[PDB]
């Protein structure tokens, strides 16, 4: 039973208190298989090598730092800080014009049993959540 | 909760028998009913005959006294539980007249969705598949939870997630998400349309 | 024999009649393994969880709706409408200047046997097909 | 033991002599499993179908060809030229303003035993290497 | 369709034997031939000797009457089918003189591509590998289908896909896609070059 | 290379026994030592007693002559190899006084990281986990390779990769990457700050 998961954007996704993006796990397209979920984080059951990914839909009515960071982060008892795994820097944007930009990344990382993975967009304000088919976060063992 | 469909015959008469199963004394507001030629529009309001229960096996019996051409069609045993909110969809069986007559019931009908070799009756709009139809068993249908919807006769195992109208894009819910309709986004109090994605506003400014 | 496939942009890709993007299956880099193809759609043989993906090369000589939708859609007998799975909104573009923008997405979705998946770019006119190594659509079971 | 690998940007990545991008294999997030590495190239041990991918972080202080090519290429004894597999064309950029753009692609390609895969960004000057969590190249068998 | 290479010896003479297999009575327009020191440029026009067939095992025999230094080189048994369009590439074997002489045939030659332990003769430009060379068997080569091409001596199992010149970028096919050359894109009737990607126009305006 | 911790008792006395394993005649510059109440700050400089070796099983013995309250605490057997450059972290065991006393050693201590059911002593800053602590065995720690670092008491199996300061962004290494600190980026000779990402310059112009 190969560990797999796909989590979707929700109404509580944007804590915006320096908290990582939260995700839906059961409703519609969301699912977990051999992976737990705790406070915005995929939680590894079976240790090993996982292809991890995340898309985030970005946009707005014009521009408020143009540099915007979207990344995947390891939490672990093996280190007191978060560990950057896969990270992108965009800069898509007067404020008279509306704009949209998707930001996808994925990659194979090694995860020990109990180690967590979270998504962080650096200016949460710019995250646009419509129906959750626009922004997601998941993984599968390889 | 079980549903069955059987058709016993005695001389000139022909009995159609919807059989229903439910927890004793939770049947108050429970209805079993039969439908002739209802394209998943089957309800007590559109039934031939019904039995609203009052308080573990229940039964509905519709007897056809004479074999005639106009009684030919497609019948469906259906149940509805008030306390549960659960619907129940029995298999699509057919009467066909020729002189003679025969009962009957891979290219499943519009109202059905395929499950392995078998076909299964679809659930109502705003109703999710709780249990797949067995060979003898019928389709079980739970209502969508809040924040979800299904807008069609469906065989979906999970309800579609309602669209959120983003305040920060100057949008608000023009129509609210009912369990049979998605929400729709128009512009906020004192905002106007910048661009449109379809026949709806994508983003609004004040 | 783990179901896998990778399909490439073709001369018939842009039906542009509200039809989904069509793909090549046998020529060059294109292939099918334990997956059928019918009228622009990957067709599932073995039911289960598939990582699905699509890249589309976009560009042109300037700009004609700047908002442009690139998505992956489920067809099924279990619902009369198409079901959005994974979708992006871009806005890359006077018309004096030439521009290019790639749009990639992927994600793990559950697919029942006989269920279809298609790609749709909302303004097909902006799809720039060169050798088919620019635009593609495929999947593999996870 | 399913072949997998993830390689990260390094100080020698930008040879910039018409050479392909070089990668780190052992340090930090980098790893090889059932795949060899030779002169900027993943080297197949076990022949078959691989999902391959690459992200590159791009940016700079303004603009010097705006069209920029990021692609995955097959080397093989079966053909004297390199073979394009998966390729994107971007155009993200006065020079007064700083900008960032990530370029991700992935796809399933068939690779015979001993066949190589490399990454090429067409103007290496635009590749911005920070900690190697910004730019990477890897694969896994499907 | 099979190909073999054998070299029988009798006193002073030395026979080289190309052996070919084909469906009886589909050999009209069929040619088996031998090549000395042809770097995959081997053809009837560049053969030492050939046998054009007319109508299941066929044979070509080239006898070397005397062992001499100038007969030393690298030989190849090759067959061409007209009806099929299929080429056939036998293994690269060598004659080497010293006084004495020896016949012969992991660092495969330029004209070969590795397959497991063995090496295999490459297919002609515009020719795809239909079948890998066996230990005794030779490389089989199908011609590229239309809309595809291979521009080199190759061991590719599938032909490269021809590039489409995008009308909407004001481009047209300067050169059409032959089975040995990719197509090339220049500007449309009454259009000019905006930017160039190499020594070709990327996009054109009118 | 093995590490063990045993505590033998005889009348009034109590012996603590660090046991170390090493290749014969590669022990020159080798140190085994014991630490009372060191929060992973355990070193020869902060040891109770040590044994610097000179030249396969080695041993350190610290005897407590009398059972007293002030001898109560948390002890750790540690070893340091000069030639290998490897640290060695034995399990955290405890003496507790009450009258009486007891020796001892899922909510692992700050200095530990969990591995299955067990807890393991963390490695020093600039030291990677070479081998996980066994039930009897201790944590083995390799130093970070060049171009990498770890800036904390850690249980990481691989060192963090040092940040490169991009010349093309007008940046240079303000601080160089030590094995215990990441590198830091300031502006190049004759360049100034454009924007800041934290308390460091993101990009510089001249
Ligand atoms: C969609 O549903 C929401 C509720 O989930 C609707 O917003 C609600 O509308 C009601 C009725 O107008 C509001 O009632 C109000 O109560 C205040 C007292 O606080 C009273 O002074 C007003 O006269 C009014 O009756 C209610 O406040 C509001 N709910 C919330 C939480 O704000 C919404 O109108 C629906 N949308 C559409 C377009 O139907
Ligand atoms: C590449 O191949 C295409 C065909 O696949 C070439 O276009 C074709 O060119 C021929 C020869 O000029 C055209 O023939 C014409 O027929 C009309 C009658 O309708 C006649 O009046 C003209 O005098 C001319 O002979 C043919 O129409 C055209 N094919 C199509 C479908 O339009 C193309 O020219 C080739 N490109 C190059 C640069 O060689
Ligand atoms: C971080 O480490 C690097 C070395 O990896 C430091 O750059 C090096 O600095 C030394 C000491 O200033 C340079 O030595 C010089 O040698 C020349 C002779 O060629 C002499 O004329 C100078 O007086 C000077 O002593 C050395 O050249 C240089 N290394 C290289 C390869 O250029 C760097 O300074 C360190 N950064 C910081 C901020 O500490
Ligand atoms: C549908 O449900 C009813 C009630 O649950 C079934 O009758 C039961 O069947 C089980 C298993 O055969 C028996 O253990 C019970 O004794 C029955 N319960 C009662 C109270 O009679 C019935 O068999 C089902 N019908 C079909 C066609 O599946
Ligand atoms: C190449 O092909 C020929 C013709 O197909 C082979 O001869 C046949 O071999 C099969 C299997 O050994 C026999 O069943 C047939 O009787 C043969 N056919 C005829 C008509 O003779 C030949 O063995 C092959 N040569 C090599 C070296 O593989
Ligand atoms: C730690 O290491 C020492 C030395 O390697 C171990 O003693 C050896 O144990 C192996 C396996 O039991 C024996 O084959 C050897 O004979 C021993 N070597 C010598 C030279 O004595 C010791 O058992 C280990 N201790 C623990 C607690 O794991």
């Amino acid at each position: 039973v190969n560990p797999a998961a796909h989590l979707t954007g929700a109404n509580s996704s944007l804590t915006g208190s320096g908290g990582p993006l939260l995700w839906e796990t059961q409703l519609g397209l969301a699912f977990l298989r051999g992976l737990s979920y705790h406070d915005g984080a995929l939680v590894v059951t079976k240790a090993g090598y996982y292809y991890i990914y995340s898309k985030v839909q970005l946009g707005g009515v014009g521009c408020p730092a143009s540099t915007i960071t979207h990344g995947l982060y390891k939490r672990t008892p093996r280190y007191p800080e978060e560990l950057e795994l896969l990270v992108s820097q965009q800069s898509p944007c007067s404020s008279s014009r509306v704009w949209w930009d998707s930001s996808f990344l994925g990659g194979v990382v090694h995860l020990e049993a109990g180690e967590e993975v979270v998504v962080r967009v650096l200016d949460e304000r710019l995250v646009r959540l419509r129906d959750g088919t626009r922004s997601y976060f998941g993984a599968f063992m390889v | 909760i079980n549903i069955t469909s059987s058709a016993s015959q005695e001389g000139t008469r022909l009995n159609l028998i919807c059989t229903v199963w439910h927890k004793k004394e939770e049947a108050e507001g429970f209805v079993v009913f039969l439908c002739k030629d209802r394209s998943g529009d089957c309800s007590p309001e559109t039934s031939l005959k019904q039995l609203r229960l009052k308080r573990i096996s229940s039964q509905l019996m519709f007897t056809i006294s004479q074999v005639t051409p106009l009684h030919s069609g497609t019948y469906q045993c259906c149940a509805r539980s008030q306390k549960s909110g659960i619907r129940l969809q029995g298999h699509f069986f057919s009467i066909l007249f020729t002189g003679n007559y025969t009962v009957t019931g891979p290219s499943c009908k519009e109202d059905e969705y395929p499950v392995g070799s078998e076909c299964c009756p679809k659930c109502s709009p705003g109703y999710r598949v709780k249990e797949a139809c067995g060979e003898l068993t019928g389709t079980v249908c739970e209502p969508c939870p809040p924040g979800t919807y299904i807008a069609h006769l469906n065989g979906l195992s999970k309800c579609l997630q309602c669209q959120m109208c983003d305040p920060a894009m100057g949008l608000r819910a023009s129509r609210n998400c009912s369990r049979t309709e998605n929400a729709v986004c128009g512009c906020s109090p004192g905002h106007f349309c910048i661009v449109q994605d379809g026949d709806h506003c994508a983003a609004c400014r004040a």
